[PDB]
């Protein structure tokens, strides 16, 4: 009861039309030749007619008419490829949610999966419960391997919401689509059952608030230099300040010197021109909220963040609970610091943007993210 | 199983309403009637009996063909262990070949540092020179 | 009054076939072409009686379509019932696996407590009871000195180190042993003839 | 005001104008962290540096002075590219004649980073080895006779008779890149040698359980065995 | 200031010679916890920081790579460092190594140097496993290949045959040949990583 | 309730026709009863078809209800299988099972070490030897001693060579 | 949930006269009470323009509904620049009638009152000081929530909200010292010291004492159907020139 | 597999179809039509709930419940048979060798799987025990040979380092003459060094530089 690629599920044609209207002509022509070399139906002489239509400059409704009414849904494989190409094309409308992969003692486990033998084992373990279909591809721009799992049910076979799981190449952190049904738990548990093959793996979730794109969540939690720095420490995750030891020593930072503004340590901010000082103040805000140099949008836009600052004065426990919201939180705080509404010498580390897209209690000045 | 089918069959015959409405000219009918209504419940009781033996053996041989896809024998495991034994014998063979190459290098070194002679005389000369050097050093 | 005519025509065809099934044995009195040509007479008698019944008389409720819907419902019922039996078998297998894992964990915990309790009774007084900062300074002095200890042979669960069969499985170890013995004897003869331990000892 | 900090400046003016997360530009404090903390007992001193027209030659010599009695020196000579900075050539001018065969197979990797790190970790490992062995001298000179052997790689104790040899061999890499140590023991009860596998298991257990400095003292306590 | 420039040049070139070792410590202050005393005007740093600079020297291109930074901050109530920030990627368990060193509490500078040495050996073995396969690709003994980020799972071609390796720390632990005779060629290459170069020419002679 | 009225009308018409055929019946006599059997079969099968339509309707409603019950039990079994598999996976990869595993390993190591120590202290005083080399280490020491003897740079011939030239240098 | 709404009054008006015209116009029996309240009963005031006059003017409808019962709390002082103001709850349609009467009988200029940020801080500062009959001031503590809503580029930061629970509020005010102004001398300097966010410059939207009130920039929502003397004193003190 | 449909098809097309067609009106082979139609009318009259199309669905469900209750005992007894080393207890590579097509052969995982298989038709049991003993001996000899190979590789590394060092320091291709005449270069060295001690015994006649000469000798012969 595992489904092959030639099986045709039941689906309305207007939703496949609205899916196909979101693609350019060249990927439609490539999908046409790929499905005709793979499946075919109604060798290369028929494909020579489509070569003139792209060369002439014809409308997209005609070519989606041509691809929808010579395969007259198409099947499960072409639907999976259409939806995956829509994922590649417009990536800022999905929503990913990370989950670390521990094992045994508690040490994390790098996945290192093979995209051929994993799909057979996952489809076999999922076929014992439902009617599954698993289609894995590799992202062209990023080094991830986005799996797409779609479960069917019987009243042909109706289609549920597809469930994506994006494995990075060498990280224990596996992203997946945000879903709280029983099908999300089934697919995630079957993935954690058939990725191991040697010793058992558990998928504990590392974050609760989902992140928007797949470039953003790969910058935050995938294998990258920005996985931990992410804030005012972003000058270390790109090496802006130091050259190689074999480099010239005339153009050294410690020989030319940098231009810095004398800080004020007396509280003379709450009681309140020379555009060198204005440029250095704007550069100081840019240094604090970013690396060293639009103009407010951070490296990763973060939507929802809420801290819990737990200080300790004269044997009391004084909690405050900040809770931010927006489209890009730390760019907005940069803008408020730029209108001279917030003192920049008193903005702490966790507010400037470090440990980005995380939220948790701050005891003794040490951040510790929520479980 | 059969105790339900026998009730369903013998509760639906001419043995349910004819024993209530029951000289000899009307007696030869309903005697031969229920006797020929006993021929149907004989050949069909053998039909419902033979069906469940056909049904349960088709279910038992299915269940025995499902457990042996999760259990192992002592013949395929022995063949797999023979294959693994051949693999480890090949690994030990190439390891022994590498050991043979390294001890051939040792044998090539072994005759390079030999000196077949009677060098205890020069050893005694070195001991006498050591005694003379100790005499020249301690008396200074 | 047309669906009733269709049902009566279907029942007429069925009853004509059922009457011909007895006429196949009731035609031995009168011959074989006197029944296949006389069947059209009695079939026209039912075709004229249905014609008179058509003038003696309405939803489109057919027997065959609703019987097909019954067969479809029964087939889907049997499919979902078989799926429930398969999921019952899967749940029974996973429950047995969970019980085996839990009894393994409880048995190993009980065996750990029993072995720790009997370890007190036995004699471990001088070299082991000085600790029983112990196994955590070895990792410091092993990632500090890059220590490679003589790694013992892996656990075999009472299959002892048969050195005869291991030595017979590698026939080059004996040749390496005797070659190393001749090499050590050659180097010892060269060292003792040079008096390396003699003149370096009296000098200092 | 607006100041321009430089490489040589006092720490207070550096800390007044500090709003970035960059390293401190004070070169004396940075050289102090590079010299006293991360690489102690090492005397690096650049001897000369010239240039051509586009490359920059650099002669620097090191003196690994962790052993104050007889430290070994080395002297390098490197050739830059000085923009799109690669390393063209590097050659060794003089080696003090102590590590010369040990740094013979090591110094043919054509990787100066591995040779520098391997020489520093080798002298650190040799200092730890002679410290552990001298600690075993100082706690056994009154009960046993204890003389060293080979160069320093195997301490030998003897009592009553019974002998015990504690090997400590440092193997330089060649045909990982850091030098590794090997500890093995061997007993003699007067007559003949014991089983090497049982002694290896006892040594592995007593070092895996206790340590290296306190682990071998337990091995000498078992090889005594007059009391327990 | 014309002799102070020469003194600064000597200090900078001595810093570069020390940075050639690979593992270096550099001073840090966090700009949040710089506090004034208000009795003398002098500025003291509240929580001390110490950063580690791990910069592996490549050999195939003969130039230093992008440096990896690890920054430790001193805990305010324990006097022991904790792993504040690090730019070491996620396939190296840096917090696991920092909890493994000295039990979990790092006090002295050599206790941090052991941690730096462990993460540096992992970075060097990743660089070496990438460089060996890239130098195999440069000599046309293997065809166009794909690598992982740590190059622990490669799939290169031979003249006809496709070979898949799962390679551990400078030794091959799992070979895979796909296209009785295949098993001998699979356990042939199952060895070290330079012996793989010795073996892939042993079949194409 | 048009089915009951159609049953009554068809039964009355076919019963009048069958009574007429029976009165006509009482090819000498074997011709008339064929139409009688045909009319009886038509009446019986028509009332059977109407009863079958009613019974099939109520049976299909009951079967749809029981199929809904079986689909509910299918969802129940799905949730039960998923929860049991989750507890199985959180049992084998838990801290307690791994902790008792390492405690068993440490107890086995301590037992084997103390057994070997007791046998060693036994063969010292109360109540082994070597005859083959299966794992030996007494060879690399002699080779290291020979290499440090015959070193052409430091050696022992060159340590004297840096003394006799240094003896005439003090003259 | 009695959303008060504030206006201003240009001339100090006594309502002993004209209330007969209001009873003529609305055919009801509206009531007054002439209170001479006194804010800051602590003796460190000097008694220099300290007494206020409060005209609570209820529309005497029964309490069968809550929107039909709409108070009109006046307050005034004949020593300031803007002498009076008025605040009214409810959504009854006689409110426009009595505002029209107050315009067309006395000839006064009314304007709606919008609060600043420090006025909202001083309003949450005085909406917790409970009154006692033993001429001493006590403080109840509430879990406040300062709700912000800025206008950034691209709507980067939409809305954020500091929230302080009750016990930490009490601990902050006791750690500052003996005062009757917690939110202006303990809480807001603490938030500025620990987060850097100057609250009197950030765009405050609604200070929400949990359960008790909900101050806004134009209105005030209150749990009970009356306002204290210190809240109205702060409101009248804020709109001066 | 699909036993309910077979039960219901048996009930419909073998039990009711035979008790309705010729079991009621075709009983006149031993017989007029009026009495047969009277008895058939009485039979179909006083029976019209047992052979319905909705009661036999309930009877089919009851027969399925009986056969499912009998299948439950057979399924819970078919797992408690002679097990004979089942799955989920062997290693990964062992149960991949069972199913065939491993596609990736390893030696470390095979060793960790062979050293994990349990111990114990009786001749097959003895054959499996002998094979387990043989494979465990293969893994033991593999580890011993790997350790001895690493030791002999380090040994040849030091030997080749010595030979390369003497070939570079000599540059004359006289390695065999170097070891044989090493005694000859040492007997002329200590004999010539005794002439330097004779020239430093009673020629300098010092007492303060003698300590410096002794320190230089004892620090050049040892450091």
């Amino acid at each position: 009861l595992r489904l092959e690629d030639n099986y045709v599920p039941t689906s309305d044609t207007l939703v496949v039309f609205k899916q196909l209207m979101k693609l350019p002509v060249t990927v439609l022509y490539d999908l046409t030749l790929s499905w005709f070399a793979k499946f075919g139906g109604s060798i290369y002489l028929l494909t020579e007619t489509l070569d003139l239509l792209i060369e002439k400059g014809v409308r997209r409704n005609v070519i989606v008419n041509r691809i929808l009414y010579v395969y007259w849904g198409l099947n499960v494989f072409q639907l999976a490829e259409i939806d995956c190409h829509l994922m590649i094309s417009k990536p800022e409308k999905f929503k990913w949610l990370p989950s670390k992969a521990l094992r045994g003692d508690g040490k994390p486990y790098v996945v290192k999966l093979q995209p051929a033998k994993f799909i057979e084992n996952l489809q076999t373990d999922l076929a014992k419960i439902y009617h599954c279909h698993v289609y894995m591809f590799k992202h062209p721009s990023l080094p991830v391997l986005i799996t797409r799992i779609q479960l069917f049910d019987s009243n042909p076979l109706i289609s549920r919401r597809p469930y994506y799981v994006a494995f990075p190449l060498n990280s224990p952190i596996i992203f997946h689509s945000v879903d709280k049904d029983i099908y999300a738990r089934l697919v995630l548990q079957s993935i954690s059952r058939t990725i191991s093959e040697r010793e058992t793996i558990i998928f504990k979730p590392v974050q609760k608030i989902p992140v928007k794109s797949i470039h953003n969540i790969m910058t935050l939690l995938g294998p990258s230099r920005f996985a931990e720095s992410m804030g005012p420490w972003e000058c270390y995750a790109s090496a802006n300040f130091e050259r190689s030891p074999l480099h010239d020593y005339k153009k050294h930072q410690g020989l030319t010197g940098k231009k810095v503004m004398v800080r004020e340590f007396d509280d003379s901010f709450l009681n309140d021109e020379e555009p060198e000082i204005r440029r250095l103040r704007l550069e100081k805000n840019m240094i604090k909220f970013k690396g060293s140099a639009s103009r407010y949008s951070s490296l990763v836009p973060i939507e929802k963040v809420g801290f819990t600052l737990k200080n300790e004065i004269n044997s009391r426990i004084i909690t405050i609970k900040l809770k931010f919201n927006g489209n890009d939180i730390f760019g907005g705080l940069h803008e408020l610091c730029d209108k001279n509404l917030i003192n920049i010498d008193k903005v702490p580390g966790w507010l400037a943007g470090e440990n980005g897209s995380f939220s948790g209690t701050i005891m003794n000045g040490d951040f510790q993210r929520e479980q | 199983s059969e105790q339900l089918l026998h009730n369903y069959v013998s509760d639906s015959l001419l043995t349910t309403l004819i024993s209530f409405q029951e000289e000899q000219q009307l007696q030869h009918w309903y005697e031969l009637l229920q006797a020929r209504d006993a021929r149907v419940t004989s050949e069909l009781e053998a039909r419902i009996k033979q069906f469940f033996i056909t049904l349960r053996s088709r279910l038992l041989r299915f269940l025995e063909s499902e457990q042996l896809s999760h259990s192992l024998s002592l013949e395929t495991l022995i063949d797999a262990l023979y294959k693994i034994n051949d693999l480890l014998q090949q690994r030990l063979q190439i390891l022994d070949d590498a050991i043979q190459e390294k001890t051939s290098e040792l044998a090539e070194f072994e005759n390079m540092v030999r000196s077949p002679s009677a060098g205890d005389n020069a050893i005694p000369g070195l001991l006498q020179i050591i005694q003379s050097y100790i005499n020249l050093l301690e008396e200074n | 009054s047309i669906l009733r005519l269709l049902e009566t025509n279907t029942v007429s065809a069925l009853d004509s076939v059922f009457e011909k099934y007895e006429k196949e044995m009731n035609q031995m009195t009168h011959n074989n072409e006197v029944k296949r040509i006389y069947s059209k007479k009695e079939r026209l008698l039912e075709i004229i009686l249905t014609k008179i019944k058509k003038k003696l008389r309405e939803r489109d409720l057919d027997i065959e379509y609703i019987y097909s819907k019954r067969q479809f419902i029964q087939n889907r019922y049997s499919q979902e019932l078989q799926n429930n039996e398969r999921l019952e078998a899967i749940l029974s297998r996973e429950q047995n696996l969970l019980e085996e894992t839990r009894k393994l964990c409880m048995n190993l915990k009980t065996n750990n407590k029993k072995r720790l309790t009997e370890k007190l009774i036995q004699k471990d007084l001088h070299p082991v009871l000085n600790k029983a900062d112990g196994p955590v300074t070895f990792r410091n002095d092993s990632h500090e000195l890059n220590l490679m200890l003589n790694d013992p042979i892996k656990s075999t669960a009472d299959v002892r180190l048969d050195k005869e069969e291991v030595l017979s499985l590698l026939p080059s170890l004996k040749e390496y042993t005797k070659k190393s013995k001749e090499l050590k004897e050659t180097m010892g003869q060269m060292i003792s003839d040079s008096h390396e331990e003699e003149i370096k000892e009296v000098f200092v | 005001r607006v100041e321009r900090i430089n490489g040589l400046t006092n720490l207070q003016k550096e800390l007044v104008t500090k709003y970035d997360t960059l390293p401190l530009l004070n070169m004396n404090l940075r050289l102090s962290y590079l010299r006293d903390h991360t690489y102690p007992h090492l005397q690096v001193s650049v001897q000369s540096r010239d240039r051509v027209h586009g490359i920059e030659v650099l002669v620097v010599n090191y003196k690994f002075c962790r052993n104050t009695m007889n430290p070994f020196e080395i002297q390098f000579k490197m050739f830059y590219k000085f923009e799109d900075s690669t390393l063209l050539k590097w050659e060794i001018l003089r080696i003090s004649t102590n590590v010369r065969l040990k740094a013979k197979q090591l110094l043919a990797t054509r990787n100066f980073q591995k040779c520098l790190l391997s020489l520093y970790e080798f002298d650190k490992i040799k200092s730890k080895k002679t410290g552990i062995f001298q600690n075993l001298i100082n706690l056994l000179k009154r009960k046993t006779r204890c003389y060293l052997m080979n160069n320093s790689d195997s301490l030998i104790v003897e009592r009553v008779t019974i002998k015990l040899q504690i090997n400590f061999i440092i193997t330089m890499p060649g045909e990982c890149f850091l030098p590794m140590s090997k500890i093995s023991i061997a007993l003699w009860k007067g007559g003949e040698r014991f089983n090497q596998i049982d002694l290896d298991e006892i040594c592995y257990g007593l070092i895996k359980e206790y340590g290296v400095k306190t682990g071998l003292k337990e091995i000498c306590n078992v090889c005594l065995f007059p009391d327990m | 200031s014309t002799s102070d420039r020469s003194e600064l040049e000597d200090y900078i070139v001595l810093e570069n010679v020390y940075r050639m070792f690979g593992i270096t410590f550099f001073p840090l202050v966090d700009p949040i916890d710089l506090k004034i005393k208000d009795a003398s005007g002098e500025i003291f740093v509240d929580r001390e920081m110490l950063g580690i600079r791990l910069e592996v020297f490549s050999e195939r291109t003969s130039q230093f790579e992008k440096p990896h930074y690890v920054l430790l901050k001193k805990r305010i109530k324990s006097n022991s460092w904790f792993l504040f920030k690090h730019t070491i990627p996620s396939f190296i368990d840096v917090q696991g190594i920092f909890d493994d060193t000295n039990g979990g509490l790092v006090i002295s500078h050599d206790d941090a140097y052991l941690f730096a040495k462990r993460v540096f050996l992992q970075l060097v073995e990743v660089q070496k496993r990438r460089q060996i396969f890239k130098d195999l690709e440069a000599k046309k003994i293997i065809h166009d290949l794909d690598l992982d980020l740590e190059s622990s799972m490669v799939s290169f071609f031979v003249k006809d045959i496709k070979v898949e390796l799962f390679v551990k720390q400078n030794e091959i632990v799992s070979c895979s040949i796909l296209d009785n005779n295949k098993s001998k060629w699979e356990i042939a290459l199952l060895g070290s990583l330079d012996d793989l170069e010795l073996k892939l020419n042993h079949s194409f002679a | 309730s048009v089915t009951t009225i159609d049953v009554l009308s068809s039964l009355f018409i076919n019963l009048f026709e069958n009574d007429l055929i029976p009165q006509a019946l009482k090819f000498r006599k074997l011709l008339y009863k064929l139409d009688l059997r045909l009319f009886q079969t038509i009446s019986d099968q028509m009332t059977r078809d109407l009863k079958d339509i009613l019974d099939i309707n109520v049976s299909n409603n009951e079967l749809c209800y029981q199929l809904k019950q079986v689909l509910a039990r299918k969802e129940d079994l799905n949730q039960q299988i998923i929860s049991v598999r989750n507890e199985i996976q959180e049992l084998k990869a838990g801290k307690d099972w791994h902790d008792l595993q390492n405690e068993q390993a440490k107890l086995n190591d301590k037992v084997k070490l103390n057994k070997r120590l007791n046998d060693l202290t036994s063969t010292l005083l109360g109540k082994d030897s070597e005859d083959d080399s299966i794992r030996d280490d007494s060879n690399i020491l002699d080779i290291a001693h020979f290499v440090d003897l015959m070193d052409p740079y430091n050696g022992l011939l060159k340590k004297i060579n840096k003394i006799n030239e240094n003896l005439s240098n003090e003259l | 949930p009695y959303t008060w709404k504030f206006l201003g009054i240009s001339k100090q008006l006594s309502l002993e006269n004209g209330i007969a015209k209001l009873n003529q116009l609305l055919n009801l029996e509206v009531d007054l009470d002439i209170q001479t309240i006194r804010v800051p009963s602590d003796p460190d005031g000097g008694t220099a323009a300290d007494e206020y006059i409060r005209y609570e003017m209820r529309l005497d409808i029964s309490n069968l509904d809550e929107g039909t019962y709409s108070k009109f709390i006046f307050l005034g002082n004949s020593k300031m620049e803007v002498p009076m103001f008025l605040c009214y709850c409810g959504t009854d349609n006689r409110n426009e009638v009595v505002l029209q009467w107050l315009k067309a009988e006395y000839g006064v200029i009314m304007w709606p009152i919008k609060f600043e940020q420090k006025t909202m801080i001083k309003l949450a500062d005085a909406s917790i000081v409970h009154v006692t009959k033993e001429n001493i001031e006590q403080i109840t503590w509430f879990s406040s929530k300062l709700y912000f809503e800025p206008e950034t580029q691209d709507k980067n930061l939409r809305q954020f909200s500091i929230e302080i629970p009750r016990e930490s509020c009490e601990g902050l005010a006791l750690g500052y010292g003996n005062t009757m102004h917690p939110y202006n001398d303990a809480i807001v300097p603490y938030i500025y010291n620990e987060t850097g966010m100057a609250v009197e410059r950030l765009p405050l939207t609604s200070v929400i004492l949990a359960g008790h009130t909900k101050i806004m920039r134009e209105s005030i929502v209150t749990s009970t159907r009356s306002l204290r003397n210190r809240v109205l004193a702060v409101v009248l003190q804020s709109i001066q020139f | 597999t699909d036993t309910y449909n077979s039960i219901s098809n048996f009930i419909e097309n073998e039990l009711t179809a035979l008790l309705s067609s010729d079991d009621y009106l075709m009983d006149d082979l031993a017989g007029p039509n009026e009495v047969c139609r009277l008895l058939k009318a009485q039979v179909i009259e006083k029976r019209k709930d047992a052979m319905s199309r909705g009661k036999q669905d309930l009877l089919s469900k009851e027969i399925y419940d009986n056969e499912s209750e009998l299948r439950a005992s057979q399924s819970q007894q078919i797992m408690e048979l002679v097990g004979d080393i089942p799955k989920y207890s062997l290693g990964s590579e062992l149960r991949n060798r069972v199913e065939g097509e491993p596609q990736s052969t390893s030696i470390e995982r095979l060793i960790e799987d062979v050293l994990k298989l349990p111990q114990m038709d009786l001749k097959v049991l003895s054959e499996y025990s002998n094979l387990r003993k043989d494979l465990i001996l293969k893994c033991q000899a593999l580890q011993i040979g790997e350790s001895k190979l690493s030791d002999i590789l380090s040994q040849t590394n030091s030997i080749n380092s010595l030979t390369t060092s003497i070939k570079e320091a000599s540059e004359d291709d006289d390695i065999s003459e170097y070891f044989a005449t090493y005694n000859g270069k040492l007997v002329v060295a200590l004999e010539e060094m005794k002439l330097l001690l004779e020239e430093a015994v009673k020629t300098f006649g010092n007492s303060p530089e003698k300590r410096e000469k002794i320190k230089k000798i004892l620090s050049e012969l040892k450091k």
